[PDB]
């Protein structure tokens, strides 16, 4: 209760790493739309493959931009070591090989639709890694097992929300299906925590939490409210869980 | 539905769980004892009870418990299990008729009487003498306590007794040699040991195994097996040669202390460490620490002492150390135990009377010209106690005359006497073999006539007298009437006694008639005795109380420290030099050590569902590194094969270290081959079936058991019935 | 008004299941189940060999996870700190078994769930529990935690160390272990192999 | 390591219950289908309501036929008290009221959209309670937070898989979206566990688990294998987690 | 090949912050961050007041959650049991800070993660850490756990009790608190509120 000096219990991932969390949701989700649109033969497979390349690249820039290690150029090691136990490592390659693969697909060469299978795999790695980068830390009570489920569900709500605003006919229905799955797990999450972890969550966020749950109920009303309301709900929850879970707490 | 909400009837009752005989209250509701409890005034339980005491009542409500007399179908072999129900009248006639025939062409000494438990008074102490056979024995003498009782009779003039006389509450330093307290779960001594620990009593344990008592010790000496006398001699040497002993005490209460000092000249902590394997500094430190605490430092003598053939020497040496510390009869470790006064029921002297020997000719003087035929093990060892294991040979060869006919009153022939094959040959050759018991064990079903005894809760027994700081008398009253066709042992004895001309013995027509006579003597009657279950009398415990009166206790007027002029003379040696290096296990083998499970009594509790459910099998203890070289792990099973090829049913392996690499350990009493005791049948390994050989103590009739070696052979997990399924069979008093 | 508890001295416990058999008898606990059992574990090699004997049974947790999870209201916590079951409401759903972190409860064959009762039947008529009465070593103590005179209160006051099983669930057990044999505390299966 | 007597650490929920677990998934998810159908005003809303009623009846019948207190008739207390903290209590009221609500819908009595929204809410209670009946037991390491995510999504793969065998046209696309979600979260599940718990899941199960993960992949292949494969993966996964997660283990 | 460890005898710690200041001077740890800090907590009520002075720092866990989590490989565990950071490969992502259960890690203002180092720089020249060196109360010891002549080894042997922070986590902390002042062990915030 009293200290000489202080434990390094200060926030470590700030509002900027909460912003990247939201974009890699999009980047991975859209890369999934793209490969599926390929595999399916759809005329739109190209439009969505060059978007995913921008979203992926925007994120990888925000990832280096927000790193205090940027002008020390140490990221080359992210690609010169084998580290399968590391969620973040898996996301470096998943977004890196996912980029090349999406390049060799947009420049119609190298190979076709055997390459959409590789894009599908790399997009699943990119959709999976954040969720596990949090849940892997078993010392953080709030970042429980549900993060591994709440993040991939929420990244597809982001990708389908975007897709539906760029008026693609197919996007609304699956966005309202994954948004229902997303919102129901988000409601059950608090009931899954131990009492002190939940109490911490409701005093720190919550309103904010119960706001984004309410806001998300807007995907099931009108259009041009729908993709917006589900999009703000998915990014709300994503950013708030990264911000409120950096607690170690007893 | 709960028993305590239902109407109850209590009674003051003794526990027959084991021989400690704790005073208990039994709570019955109708014909069934639901709960039993210790009680405060009783000096044994004082309100508490061990696990065996608590579960002891279910044998009375066991569906396999023996109910009717039974006689062996004519023409069927003993062993084969063919019986036909009989009447108490018919079974009792059949026994007397047969007994009388053996007596007309052989004499009455051709009938051996083996027995154990409370009613052994009738079968082993009374009936045999009233009938004229000196061949009466109990396993608690040559298979347990003989070495120390003999050592004690020679050194002090007294027994150590059933309630060993240790003043635990004032003890300050305690040395346990193989004495496992906490596994051996005798009520009061558990209580006392726990109270000593509690008050800052530091305990040293000497044992090749890290036991429960060692788990509470300040020092554990992992001694090489069969080597304790070398450690005791070297401690005797340190207290005499470093001049730490109680000088006065030896000067006023000890004879021949000089012979001991010279004997022990070369037995030094360095000579000891060589055989013992305990470092010489440790041997020294332990003797100094105990000298620093006198007279409140004690080496209490263990109960089971047959370990090796030399045994009386080890105990004598342990007793010398206690004497040298000045603790006998002083508060610290030995109070002086006097027997209570309850006058015997008036009767003509018995044809044969006992000889509680110790000095000046207690061997065979009365056995030579004195009337007609001495106990059949008369020349085999020095001491005068009857040895159960030696009178078995006479039944096979007819050597020392012939013993046709044998009684087994609650005594496990196949688990308590070594060399089971030899015991089976002996039952083969008998003209009559009767067994009085409750469960259908493997040795009861080899009998011509099985008589079902009534259990301790459905029975009255002659009083239980306990020599103690404050001597006392206990009385057990039925909690309800016998079940099925069951009869008390006092009744079975009297019924046989009237049939063989012994009416002058057995005159009284009923046990309460018998109990009212002894209560007259003391100043009470039956109803008042039932009122205060136990009776405490005044006695004595120190030396002052004795001394001020101008007397001392003993044997002959001064404890003789080397300890016995008449053995010297005609036997050979007086002192305990027989540290006698022990024969070692052959390579590939281990010494077979054995002991108690806190929850099971000997062998008889293996069919008890409340107790088997706490401990359903034994487990072989091997050092972690040996089980590893062998290819054995945690849940494996194994067969134990002894140096003579005998294999003992599959046992679980227990690779956790708390034992030397020389040894292996299993709890005694498992491995039953008795299909009718449905939940004890086929479980664990029997130590006794592996104890094929034994080294006869030439001084105290004892059969050294820790002389057997065993090796382990990988086996399959056993396929056995479900214990819960069997335990759930309802009890029907029909 | 009291807050009921139990204290067991492990420095004195020798693992003779006396308490376990006394409860079996006093409470008529059927064959395949147990309100009380003893666990025995050794710790270490030759020159530092410790053995821990440990009776385990309902700890009558102060914050019992085994109560809120019950659908009917059969599972309940008393005003003095006893966790009990009203068999009249029990549907034998096993929710309380899933929730108890100590393997303290079972399905009794009569169709309802059972477990150590702190001998409520004896407590009500002013007696001490069966385990507590039958105990050669005198290592268990019972009482009102709030009364400075009660035997548990005294036992805890005189203890060298006090431990509780799985303290990190947040159940607040009311069965305290005194003077554990091992320096590192109560033994766990995870600190083995 | 050694005991006198034994701790009561044996399986408390049997193959019998695991079956109840697969069934309440079906029950709840078909009641969601019937609700959403009444809400679109689609013609099939009537027979889907009959089915959700049947599966609700079949599930309450085996919840009762498997209860050790089946003849003591104590389930009435489930309904005469208020236990908001208990998942099983929520489950009893959701199904129960969901069976009345769906009863009146079938009998055109007591209103009709206001009864379809009710069926919607009670079918969300029934889809939600199983994962929480597991997940609230924070002493059982395998029943972590993801159980609150895995159980709702898997109950949907069961209902939609059934709807597609009955040849309803709308469902073979939602079945593939929801089966992709369920299999992704099921694959990341073991990676969400402390080492010893993952090792325990792998030793005791897995090979079954890994077989259920492969199986479910056939939901994206041949048209009429797709619902069988999706049904068996979702039911195998639910029963395996129920049997393998009854461990306290240190 | 040895197993490096630190032991702190809390019966002697007075929480003066000498070790903490000796560390800051030696490793020139920058303002605002700490390799080592002291935590002081009272467990209360008059006749029974207890104060725990507890220095905290990297425990150099034997099974460190901060190593596996690193994408770069800059977080490595050494052959004798030191967890160190090679700043050449560090991308300052914080994954290790997220996985550290003890708050022992910080972002150095020079753009890489830092934390106590067991004074690696001194261990190679054959010296004892700076905090161990300055300690006025002689309460902290160090050495190879496997060498029984080690000051850690001898102290662990002499301790009345041995504890570790968050044992329930996977880690196997190699910083041992010896004689904890409260009977219930090391103080926790949940045990207050
Ligand atoms: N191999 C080996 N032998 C030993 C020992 C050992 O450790 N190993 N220990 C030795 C020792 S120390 C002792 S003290 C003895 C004890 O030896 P025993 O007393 O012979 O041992 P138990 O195995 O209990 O056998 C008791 C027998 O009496 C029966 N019985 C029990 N209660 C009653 C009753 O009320 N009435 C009647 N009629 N019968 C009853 C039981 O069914 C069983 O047949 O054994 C000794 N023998
Ligand atoms: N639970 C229970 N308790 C009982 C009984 C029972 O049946 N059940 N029976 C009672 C009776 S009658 C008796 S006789 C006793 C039996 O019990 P004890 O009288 O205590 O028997 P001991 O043979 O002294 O002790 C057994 C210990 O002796 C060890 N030992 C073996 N060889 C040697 C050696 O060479 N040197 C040393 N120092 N130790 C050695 C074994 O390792 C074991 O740890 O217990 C009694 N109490
Ligand atoms: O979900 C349930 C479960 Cl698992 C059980 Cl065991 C019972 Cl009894 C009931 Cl009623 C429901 Cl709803
Ligand atoms: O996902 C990432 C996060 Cl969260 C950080 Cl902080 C960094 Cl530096 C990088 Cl490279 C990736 Cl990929
Ligand atoms: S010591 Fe135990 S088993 Fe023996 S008589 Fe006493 S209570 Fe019964
Ligand atoms: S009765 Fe006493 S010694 Fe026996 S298990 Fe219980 S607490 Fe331990
Ligand atoms: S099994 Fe009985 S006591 Fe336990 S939660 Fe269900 S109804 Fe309640
Ligand atoms: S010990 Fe078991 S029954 Fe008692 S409160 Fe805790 S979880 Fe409930
Ligand atoms: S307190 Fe009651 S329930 Fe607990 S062990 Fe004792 S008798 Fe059994
Ligand atoms: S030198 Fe000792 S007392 Fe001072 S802060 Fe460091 S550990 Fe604490
Ligand atoms: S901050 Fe540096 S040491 Fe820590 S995980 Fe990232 S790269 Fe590894
Ligand atoms: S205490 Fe934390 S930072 Fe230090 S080695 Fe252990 S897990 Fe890593
Ligand atoms: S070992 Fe070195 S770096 Fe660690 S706290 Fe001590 S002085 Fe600081
Ligand atoms: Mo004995």
């Amino acid at each position: 209760a009293e200290f000489y000096g202080l434990p390094n219990a200060q926030e470590f991932w700030h509002w900027t790493n909460a912003l990247h969390f939201v974009l890699v949701g999009l980047a991975g989700g859209v890369a999934l739309l793209a490969a599926l649109l390929h595999l399916k033969g759809d005329a739109e497979a190209r439009r969505y493959t060059l978007y995913a390349l921008m979203l992926i690249a925007l994120d990888l820039f925000i990832l280096w931009a927000e790193s205090p290690a940027r002008f020390r150029f140490t990221h080359i090691w992210l690609f010169l070591s084998f580290h399968p136990t590391s969620p973040i490592w898996w996301g470096a390659w998943g977004l890196g090989l996912g980029f090349l693969t999406g390049g060799l697909l947009y420049l119609g060469k190298g190979s076709q639709r055997a390459l959409a299978w590789a894009l599908l795999v790399f997009s699943l790695v990119a959709l999976s890694y954040p969720g596990l980068a949090l849940a892997v830390n078993l010392n953080r009570p709030l970042w429980n097992g549900l993060m591994a489920g709440l993040f991939p569900l929420t990244a597809l709500v982001l990708a389908l929300g975007l897709a539906a605003l760029l008026k693609s006919p197919w996007a609304l229905f699956p966005l309202r299906v994954l948004a229902g799955a997303s919102l129901l797990l988000a409601l059950l999450y608090p009931l899954t925590l131990p009492p002190e972890a939940r109490g911490h969550l409701l005093e720190e966020a919550g309103f904010w939490y119960g706001l984004f749950l309410l806001l998300g109920l807007g995907t099931f009303w009108q259009e041009r409210l729908a993709p917006w309301a589900g999009l703000l709900a998915a990014a709300g929850l994503r950013a708030l869980l990264v911000l409120a879970g950096q607690w170690q707490g007893l | 539905a709960p028993w305590y909400a239902q109407e109850v009837k209590s009674v003051y009752q003794i526990c027959e769980g084991c021989f400690w005989r704790c005073g208990i209250v039994a709570h019955a509701v109708g014909n069934r004892v639901y709960k039993v409890e210790g009680y405060e005034a009783n000096p044994k339980s004082r309100g508490r009870l061990c696990p065996r005491g608590q579960g002891a009542p279910q044998t009375t409500y066991d569906p396999d418990r023996l109910k009717r007399p039974l006689i062996r179908v004519e023409g069927s072999q003993r062993g084969e299990g063919k019986y036909r129900v009989a009447t108490w009248e018919e079974a009792l006639d059949h026994i007397a008729k047969k007994m009388l025939e053996i007596r007309e062409k052989y004499g009455p000494e051709a009938i051996a009487f083996f027995g154990h438990g409370t009613g052994d008074y009738w079968f082993v102490d009374f009936l045999p003498a009233a009938w004229g056979s000196p061949n009466a024995a109990k396993p608690s003498v040559s298979l347990c306590t003989a070495p120390r009782e003999v050592a004690s009779q020679w050194v002090f003039g007294r027994p150590i007794g059933g309630h060993e006389p240790i003043d635990w509450e004032n003890a300050r330093y305690i040395v346990l040699i193989g004495h496992h307290i906490g596994e051996d779960t005798h009520n009061t001594q558990l209580q006392d040991f726990a109270l000593a620990l509690k008050n800052g009593a530091k305990v040293v344990v000497v044992d090749p195994r890290f036991s429960t008592a060692a788990a509470k010790a300040h020092r554990w000496l992992p001694i090489k097996p069969g080597t304790d006398t070398a450690l005791l001699l070297a401690w005797i040497h340190v207290l005499i040669y470093e001049d730490l002993y109680d000088k006065e005490y030896v000067a006023k209460y000890t004879v021949g202390f000089e012979e001991l000092k010279a004997h022990v000249k070369d037995f030094t902590p360095e000579w000891a460490e060589k055989h013992t394997e305990i470092p010489a500094q440790v041997i020294r430190e332990v003797a100094r620490e105990m000298a620093a605490h006198k007279p409140r430092a004690v080496l209490p003598p263990t109960r089971h002492n047959v370990w090796y053939g030399d045994d009386t020497y080890r105990v004598m040496a342990l007793l010398y150390v206690n004497v040298l510390l000045g603790n006998y009869g002083r508060p610290g470790g030995f109070y002086i135990a006097q027997s209570p006064y309850l006058e015997k029921y008036p009767l003509p002297p018995l044809p044969l009377e006992p000889a509680a020997g110790g000095c000046s000719g207690p061997s065979g003087g009365d056995h030579e010209p004195e009337g007609f035929k001495p106990r059949a093990d008369k020349g085999k060892f020095f001491a005068r106690s009857t040895a159960i294991q030696e009178l078995i040979e006479p039944m096979i060869t007819g050597e020392p005359y012939p013993i046709k006919g044998l009684f087994a009153y609650g005594i496990n022939l196949f688990h308590s006497i070594p060399n089971v094959p030899r015991t089976k040959e002996a039952l083969k050759n008998l003209d009559l073999y009767v067994a009085i018991d409750v469960l259908p064990q493997e040795h009861v079903m080899w009998a011509d006539v099985i008589l079902p005894e009534a259990t301790y809760l459905e029975r009255y027994d002659d009083f239980v007298l306990v020599a103690h700081k404050t001597p006392f008398i206990q009385l057990r009253t039925p909690a309800h009437e016998p079940l099925f066709d069951t009869k008390p042992g006092w009744w079975i004895a009297r019924e046989l006694g009237l049939r063989l001309g012994l009416e002058q013995y057995f005159p009284w027509k009923t046990i309460e008639e018998y109990l009212e006579t002894r209560l007259q003597s003391l100043g009470l009657d039956l109803e008042t005795m039932k009122g205060m279950g136990t009776l405490v009398q005044r006695g004595k415990p120190w030396l002052e109380d004795w001394e001020k009166e101008g007397r001392l206790p003993f044997g002959t007027a001064s404890g003789k420290i080397e300890l016995y002029c008449q053995r010297f003379k005609e036997a050979g040696h007086q002192p305990l030099p027989v540290f006698t290096p022990p024969e070692e296990p052959p390579e590939g083998f281990y010494r077979l050590l054995y002991g108690r499970s806190p929850v099971h009594t000997f062998a008889r509790t293996q069919n008890n569902w409340v107790l088997m459910e706490m401990d359903p099998e034994n487990e072989v203890w091997i050092h972690k590194e040996e089980a590893k070289r062998l290819g054995l792990k945690e849940g494996d099973y194994v067969m134990l094969v002894n140096q003579d090829g005998v294999k003992e049913g599959p046992v679980r392996v227990k690779p956790t270290a708390r034992i030397r690499k020389d040894c292996v350990y299993i709890v005694h009493g498992f491995g039953h081959k008795a299909p009718l005791m449905r939940l004890a049948h086929g479980r664990g390994a029997s130590d006794n079936y592996l104890q094929t050989r034994y080294k006869l103590d030439p001084i105290s009739g004892g059969a050294g058991l820790r002389v057997n070696f065993v090796r382990l052979e990988k086996a399959e997990r056993p396929r056995l019935p479900s214990l819960t399924g069997l335990a759930k069979r309802p009890f029907d008093e029909r | 008004m009291p807050r009921y508890a139990m204290a067991i001295d492990l420095s004195l416990c020798v693992g003779c299941a006396a308490c376990a058999v006394a409860c079996k008898m006093e409470n008529e606990v059927p064959p395949g189940v147990f309100n009380l059992w003893i666990r025995e574990r050794e710790v270490g090699e030759y020159p530092n060999l410790v053995v821990e004997f440990r009776p385990e049974q309902c700890l009558h947790c102060e914050n019992p996870p085994c109560v809120p999870v019950c659908p009917t209201g059969a599972s309940y916590q008393t005003k003095d700190g006893l966790v009990l079951v009203d068999p009249k409401k029990c549907i034998a759903c096993g929710a309380c078994i899933a929730a108890c972190p100590y393997d303290a409860r079972y399905l009794h064959p009569a169709g309802y769930v059972s477990k150590c009762t702190f001998c409520a039947h004896r407590l009500e008529k002013g007696k001490v529990p069966a385990c507590v009465e039958t105990c050669p070593t005198y290592c268990r103590t019972f009482g009102d935690l709030e009364d400075p005179e009660s035997p548990v209160a005294k036992a805890l006051k005189a203890a060298e160390r006090v431990d509780v099983l799985r303290p990190e669930q947040g159940t607040r057990p009311k069965l305290f272990y005194l003077n554990a044999p091992s320096k590192k505390g109560l033994t766990r299966e995870s600190e083995v192999h």
